């Protein structure tokens, strides 16, 4: 599903800017 | 056509207040701009509490004020810190900013001063945590619960548009809840004042508008599209567009194409096609309409704009809430103590602060 792709991301988390 | 005579009377007048409210809201915020406000406390006045939140910044901590009793959130950076992260702008940037606004859904900054080491602005407390851990606590959020939402978030830019400021830094995890449950921004490091163009890339991968991974010049339309990215975020509970790693996220954003859930509705998949737009001269908020084009869509039709701004509107969800320096919406961090050097630090480059 998609949800499940969602979760394989490993962007689940809080997400950094990308100056960081 | 779409309205009758009354209706139309009635948008009509409601459009042309809307102006005459930004033009006071304008000059009231160049008054304040041209004149900040500084060294308005001491940390002495203040017991520090606990931390609530860390970044390469520094961090926030919840500090109570000891004349007052009143409870603040505190974020303290250090100098050189800033300084070795290439932050010097962003920083004093953000204070002037900060003190120059005035918002129902903008956090309002009471105090700042410094110190031989640090920077200090002492904030509101918005004790109901980020809206990024009640979206992954509860899943997703209805449609209703997303609109409510969303509509702070149109009214916020339609204010800070009108002063030429554009916001870039939009997502759950930078979104406050009141104890209300009504929403409050924070963070203005990104913020610039632009009239027309700019070029920096900044941001966070999955709400980049297609023309900053592209690299173009570009304008106040890449906060609607983000609004785009949040709307369908918090009514999904995932984002449009995601990856394992940045570079594939960045192709399916400039790709031109989204998917939906199933159980979207059809009026939000109408709104988010036309926010979610790569083509610029296509994408609404950025056509001859304007903002008028997003808050007389369909999806909005239920919406009073008048009375989320009055904060009139009972609020979908009020968050756990057991008095005054109630922490229990935000994260536990291991607490480090704050030291002042007796050597002042970088004290040119913060001159303004
Ligand atoms: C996620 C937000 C924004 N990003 C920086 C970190 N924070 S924060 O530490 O929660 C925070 C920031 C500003 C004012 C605040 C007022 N009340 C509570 C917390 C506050």
């Amino acid at each position: 599903t998609t949800y499940a792709d969602f979760i394989a991301s490993g962007r689940t988390g809080r997400r950094n800017a990308i100056h960081d | 056509g779409h309205m009758g005579n009354a209706a139309a009377a009635k948008k009509g007048s409601e459009q042309e207040s809307v102006k005459e409210f930004l033009a006071k809201a304008k000059e009231e915020f160049l008054k304040k701009w041209e004149s900040p406000s500084q060294n308005t406390a001491q940390l002495d006045h203040f017991d520090r509490i606990k931390t609530l939140g860390t970044g390469s910044f520094g961090r926030v901590m919840l500090v109570k004020h000891k004349e007052t009793g009143n409870h603040y959130a505190m974020k303290i950076l250090d100098k050189q810190k800033v300084v070795k992260l290439k932050q010097i702008e962003h920083t004093l940037n953000e204070k002037r900013i900060l003190q120059a606004v005035n918002f129902p859904f903008l956090v309002k900054l009471e105090f700042s001063f410094k110190d031989n080491s640090n920077l200090y602005m002492v904030m509101e407390y918005v004790p109901g945590g980020e809206m990024f851990s009640h979206l992954r606590r509860i899943g997703r959020f209805s449609e209703p619960h997303a609109r409510f939402y969303a509509a702070q978030i149109v009214l916020t830019f339609e204010y800070l548009h009108s002063l030429d400021l554009i916001y870039r830094d939009l997502k759950p995890e930078n979104l406050l809840i009141d104890q209300q449950g009504y929403i409050q921004v924070t963070d203005f490091g990104f913020a610039k004042r632009v009239k027309g163009r700019t070029w920096t890339l900044c941001g966070t991968p999955e709400y980049l508008a297609p023309e900053i991974i592209l690299s173009k010049g570009y304008n106040k339309a890449v906060d609607w599209w983000a609004l785009g990215v949040l709307i369908y975020e918090m009514a999904a509970g995932y984002p449009p567009f995601f990856a394992d790693q940045p570079i594939q996220i960045y192709e399916k954003i400039v790709s031109g194409k989204v998917r939906f859930p199933s159980h979207f509705s059809s009026d939000l998949k109408d709104l988010l096609r036309n926010l979610l737009q790569v083509d610029l001269t296509k994408r609404f908020g950025n056509l001859k309409n304007g903002v008028n084009d997003i808050k007389n869509h369909k999806w909005f039709a239920t919406t009073d704009w008048i009375a989320i701004y009055q904060r009139k509107v009972e609020a979908p969800f009020i968050p756990k809430f057991k008095g005054p320096g109630d922490t229990s919406n935000f994260d536990d961090y291991e607490e480090e103590e704050i030291r002042v050097s007796i050597n002042e630090k970088c004290g040119k480059e913060f001159t303004e602060f």
